[PDB]
């Protein structure tokens, strides 16, 4: 069983503290805490132990324990496996102390529990709105189970925004230069405020989430469970197959669910030629700022033939649809199998030709170094997890550390660069083209076969487990709860991006206006993924 | 005395959105794209000028009256440009210093309207915008200042005639001060998003597009026509005139095709454009 | 103050004068020849941004008909309106509209846009984008495909006409409903269904059953056609799973 000898190091470093423990899966471990000692273990576990602040997340279990439940996901990774602290915050005084003076990565959600719960983490610094909107009543708490129904709308009580933006290093006579929320190339909302003296940025601060739907909510109370497949796809348009195959496996996970052989691994060729369609586009918006045009319509071209292999696995553009809790909806078939693969060899051939452009090094040489740099001290802090952590020096990858839908049977590769750069962060997604390029010459040869779905099972009420995938941003961790045979009692999921955010203040600090769309999109942020 | 600057005037006004439509219809020519006819930017400065300007409430008088006056300044401009002979239809006018200046009203009021809206990017792009004058007036005031003490007197008509008939007895001089010239034309047609006209709408917008397609017209205009003028005449006259209209118009048409191909090419030009005008200058006082 | 609302303060749609919503044909066929449009992206998915952005790519464009995307709505005469309407961005997307210069076009695109899609009924969406702003085209899709987008564009344009059009209840429901396949016993065509729905899809399933069905009329003959024609090993291992099921039945 994995997370024993950690279990261990937390028994002997806090004799009475771990009131309750027990298992997922091999690899998913979940401990329940004091709620007084919360902040000690986690931050033991995080720096002592190497673990990863992956997700934390608020719960209503007031009718199944009488208690709020704050979980903390930590990624083991000094064998390597899942730990999430548990605390039972009290009903009536929803107080419990916070992480956030000690982990650094608990800045937003802990901002996140104070809204959608109305639990209260006392010193908390950052204690602003985060993703409810301005005009939101005070105590209307969405994720209360009991605060209102899912459709009702308050009156805004506001039309101007009342949000207060920070600056730190600024002063009253820095000016600010908007980015957000309606701005051309950004083709999503998100406010940024580059509080410059000129053209270099003295700091930075931003309001986001203008894309919160409000989906955790609606996911517990008019969806089920193959429909929330359909949810998970229409969040982003690129991470579609990402979030279903992170909400899948937590659903599979939190039952026994023997998956057939090869409806795993067809799931790790479909998340593979996602990030082909992701890294293409992002590499292709690196030169629409570097400079050259005539190095991004190329790069669409063959973003379009990693499209065409994506209109023969599936039939589909952008959203799918293809994952069911028990396997696969649609199933590949023998001469789409042997075609994608020269596809395949033909991109490696297109992309070596088109990643000559570095290889020019006049544009890629100057606006592209030292501007947007990540301090791997502060990502370590933050636990950021995208290509931002693999350029900074961590060799952090779920299908490594974690294979998921039978990453074991294909060649894993963890590339990681040493500069902090947005050129180290284009290194860390031109080898992961070539890295998925691989796998998809060495996963449709060789199937194993067998059957492909596996249904009639009954959920089994009050089961939860941990999902994750690796989006080409970063992984998406997805933590569900059966509530019965038809429901979710609750599903969390927490984008690629979202612990990339927090970092954003820390790049764009010293660099100057005219690269610092260029800085964001180094990242390539997905808004609708973190807006939720 | 009239006839001919008020035709001069009015021609190159109506002329001027065929130069800015085949810049755009080569830029996506040269991206691999079929793009948009060579009236499209007839199109849409009339639809323009059939919707209704608005702006914010703090701006005044000046937001709406900018567009006019710089079209008017650019037609006082292009009045005195010879584009048919190597006479001026204004010599009074056609000096070198007015025509600066008056290039210099036309920034001023750019910069002014940019200040007037409350927008950052506008004002953003009016300090650009003077930060582009200020370093290209002095580049161009060299250039053709090399060129006139080559000619002997400070006026167009008279560089014009005088790189006409070449000296070849100081033609580093001549060479050295055209190859400026032509970076100062560089810089001024181009940059060496938002926006600095996100705040106009309307007709102000149309009339804002009029003047930037006669301020490209007349700056190349100014290269062309003054520092190549074999193809023109000394005294105007009724029956070689189908050839000066040919030759002018493919020498605008060459030029935008290759200015525009140059700049997808890409402070070097910069410090370069200055480079070539002082070796201009030393090579008048050396020899 | 920006948009305006009920009694209970909730918003409503805005309502344009008709001295000003009184030309908006003449700004249609002023316009025809050259449009320009503002992407307004509000709560929504990029799917319903990177394909408005792909009409003017390589495979698709639209700069020949005329439209050109403006960085300002002060330069807009057509305002794209993308996602379902946030709380949070309900107060953008009227600046974005009353920026523009009067008449304008809204263009609604996607289900998102047209009236919430999947958000439809929930507390931080509005609905769709005609509950803020009029809408004059409503573009549908999850995400619309750019020959939709380009149909959209030239019919807002005058370009083309509409296509669909409304049905209403009529004869035809009361008609009654006839078995499909109904040459076996319903039963056997249910099991083998499910099987291969189990083992290929929704889609390839239904094609493989129907396949082995109509070859269910000459046994030896169309096993054969089955298990020659495709030369697939996939295709050949669902026929044999599905003629295991009704033979045993
Ligand atoms: S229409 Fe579909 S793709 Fe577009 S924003 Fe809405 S959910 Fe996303
Ligand atoms: N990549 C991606 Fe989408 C985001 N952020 C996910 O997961
Ligand atoms: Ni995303």
């Amino acid at each position: 069983k994995l997370g024993q000898h950690y279990l261990a190091a937390l028994n002997e470093a806090f004799p009475g503290v771990v009131l309750d423990h027990a298992w997922q899966t091999k690899d998913q471990l979940t401990v329940t805490v004091k709620v007084n000692y919360l902040p000690e273990v986690v931050e033991f576990l995080y720096y002592k132990q190497g673990g990863w602040l992956s997700v934390l997340f608020g719960n209503d279990e007031r009718k199944l324990n009488g208690h709020y439940a704050v979980y903390y996901v930590l990624s083991m990774e000094k064998t390597k496996c899942w730990i999430t602290v548990r605390v039972e915050v009290d009903a009536n005084k929803p107080e419990y102390p916070s992480v956030t003076p000690r982990v650094p990565a608990a800045v937003w959600g802990e901002r996140e529990v104070r809204d959608m719960y109305g639990l209260i983490p006392v010193g908390l610094p950052d204690e602003r709105r985060l993703v409810l909107p301005d005009d939101w009543p005070d105590e209307l708490y969405p994720l209360r189970k009991d605060s209102m129904d899912y459709r009702q709308r308050p009156a805004p009580t506001t039309d101007a925004e009342t949000y207060e933006f920070i600056n730190e290093l600024g002063d009253k006579k820095n000016n600010v230069v908007p980015i957000g929320p309606l701005h051309v190339t950004s083709d999503e909302p998100g406010h940024f405020r580059l509080f410059v003296d000129g053209e270099n940025i003295i700091d930075a601060d931003y309001r986001l989430f203008y894309v919160h739907r409000g989906m955790e909510k609606l996911a517990e109370t008019r969806m089920g469970y193959n429909e929330v497949t359909f949810l998970s796809d229409r969040v982003c348009g690129i991470c579609g197959f990402a979030h279903s195959t992170a909400y899948t496996t937590s659903v599979e996970n939190a039952m026994g669910i023997q998956v057939p052989e090869r409806a795993q691994m067809i799931r790790a060729i479909l998340l593979e030629v996602e990030r082909l369609h992701s890294h293409l586009l992002n590499l292709g918006l690196a030169c629409h700022f570097t400079g050259f045009d005539s190095g991004f319509m190329q790069f669409f071209r063959v973003r379009e033939t990693s499209m065409k292999m994506a209109e023969i696995l599936t039939g589909a553009r952008k959203t799918y649809g293809l994952n069911l809790i028990g396997g696969i909806r649609r199933d590949l078939l023998k001469d789409d199998m042997i075609q994608t693969r020269q596809l395949a060899q033909q991109m490696r051939r297109e992309v070596q030709e088109l990643v000559d452009v570095l290889l020019s090094t006049p544009n890629m040489e100057q606006r592209t170094v030292g501007i947007g740099r990540l301090d791997p001290e502060i990502a370590r802090d933050f636990s950021n997890v995208g290509p931002m952590v693999r350029a900074s020096g961590h060799a952090r990858d779920t299908r490594a550390d974690h294979p998921f839908v039978g990453y074991g049977l294909l060649p894993m590769e963890v590339h990681s660069e040493q500069g902090c750069d947005v050129i180290s962060r284009l290194k860390v997604r031109i080898n992961e083209v070539y890295t998925a390029l691989n796998m998809i010459d060495y996963g449709l040869d060789n199937l194993p076969g067998g059957p492909l779905m596996v249904e009639g099972f009954t959920y089994i009420p009050h089961r939860f487990a941990l999902g994750f995938a690796e989006a080409p941003r970063g992984d998406d961790i997805h933590w569900s709860m059966t509530g019965d045979n038809q429901k979710l009692y609750r599903w969390r999921c927490r984008a690629a991006t979202y612990a990339n955010w927090p970092t954003l203040r820390y790049m764009l600090r010293g660099n100057t206006v005219s690269d610092a769309p260029l800085i964001i999109g180094s990242l390539d942020p997905c808004y609708s993924c973190t807006d939720r | 005395s009239v006839l001919y600057p008020l035709i001069q005037a009015l021609v190159l006004f109506a002329v001027a959105p065929l130069l800015s439509g085949i810049t755009r219809v080569a830029r996506a020519r040269l991206h691999n794209r079929r793009g948009p006819g060579v009236l499209q930017e007839y199109r849409d400065i009339i639809k323009l000028l059939g919707r209704q300007s608005v702006g914010p409430d703090a701006s005044g008088w000046v937001f709406r009256l900018t567009p006019y006056v710089m079209v008017g300044v650019m037609l006082t401009i292009a009045t005195a440009l010879p584009v048919v002979t190597v006479g001026s239809p204004l010599p009074q006018l056609g000096d070198l210093i007015t025509l600066l200046y008056l290039f210099a009203i036309a920034r001023f009021f750019f910069a002014i309207s940019g200040l007037d809206t409350g927008s950052p990017f506008t004002a953003i792009g009016a300090s650009r915008e003077a930060m582009l004058g200020v370093l290209v007036e002095p580049m161009l005031l060299l250039g053709l200042w090399v060129a006139a003490q080559v000619a002997g007197s400070t006026n167009i008509s008279n560089i014009t005639d005088t790189v006409y008939h070449w000296p070849l007895s100081q033609s580093i001089p001549l060479v050295l001060a055209l190859c400026a010239c032509a970076f100062a034309t560089f810089i001024e047609m181009g940059k060496l998003q938002e926006g600095p006209l996100s705040e106009y709408s309307g007709s102000g917008f149309g009339v804002m597009k009029w003047g930037i397609s006669l301020k490209q017209l007349v700056v190349l205009q100014m290269f062309v026509g003054v520092f190549i003028p074999w193809g023109q005449m000394e005294t105007f006259t009724a029956g070689g005139l189908l050839l000066a209209l040919v030759i002018a118009i493919v020498k605008l048409v060459v030029g935008v095709l290759v200015i525009a191909l140059f700049e997808n090419s890409m402070p070097r030009i910069t410090w370069a454009g200055f480079g070539f005008a002082f070796l201009a200058f030393v090579s008048l006082l050396a020899a | 103050l920006l948009g305006p609302r009920d009694a209970n303060g909730i918003p409503v749609p805005m309502t344009v004068d008709e001295s000003i919503a009184s030309m908006k044909a003449s700004l249609l066929k002023k316009i025809k020849r050259s449009a320009y449009v503002y992407r307004v992206d509000c709560g929504g998915c990029n799917g319903c941004e990177i394909e408005i952005f792909a009409t003017l790519s390589p495979l698709f464009d639209a700069e020949r008909f005329g439209i050109k995307v403006v960085p300002s709505p002060r330069h807009a005469d057509i305002l794209l309106f993308t996602g379902a309407v946030t709380r949070a961005m309900r107060s953008p997307a009227l600046r974005a509209w009353q920026s523009a210069p009067d008449p304008k076009i809204c263009i609604s695109y996607g289900a998102c846009g047209n009236s919430g899609g999947i958000f439809h009924d929930l507390y931080c969406v509005w609905g769709g984008t005609d509950k803020i702003v009029p809408v004059d085209v409503y573009i549908p899709g999850c995400p619309p495909t750019p020959a939709a987008t380009l149909y959209g564009f030239a019919m807002a344009l005058g370009l083309l006409e509409q296509k669909i059009h409304a049905r209403g209840p009529g004869e035809l429901d009361e008609q009654p409903a006839e078995i499909l396949h109904g040459d076996m016993v319903q039963p056997l065509r249910v099991k083998v269904d499910r099987e291969a729905r189990r083992l290929a899809g929704y889609r390839y399933g239904r094609q493989i059953a129907d396949d082995y069905l109509t070859q269910l009329g000459q046994g030896e003959e169309q096993v054969a056609r089955w298990l020659e024609a495709e030369n697939d090993p996939r295709l050949n291992e669902i026929v044999s799973h599905l003629n295991h099921v009704v033979e045993e039945a």
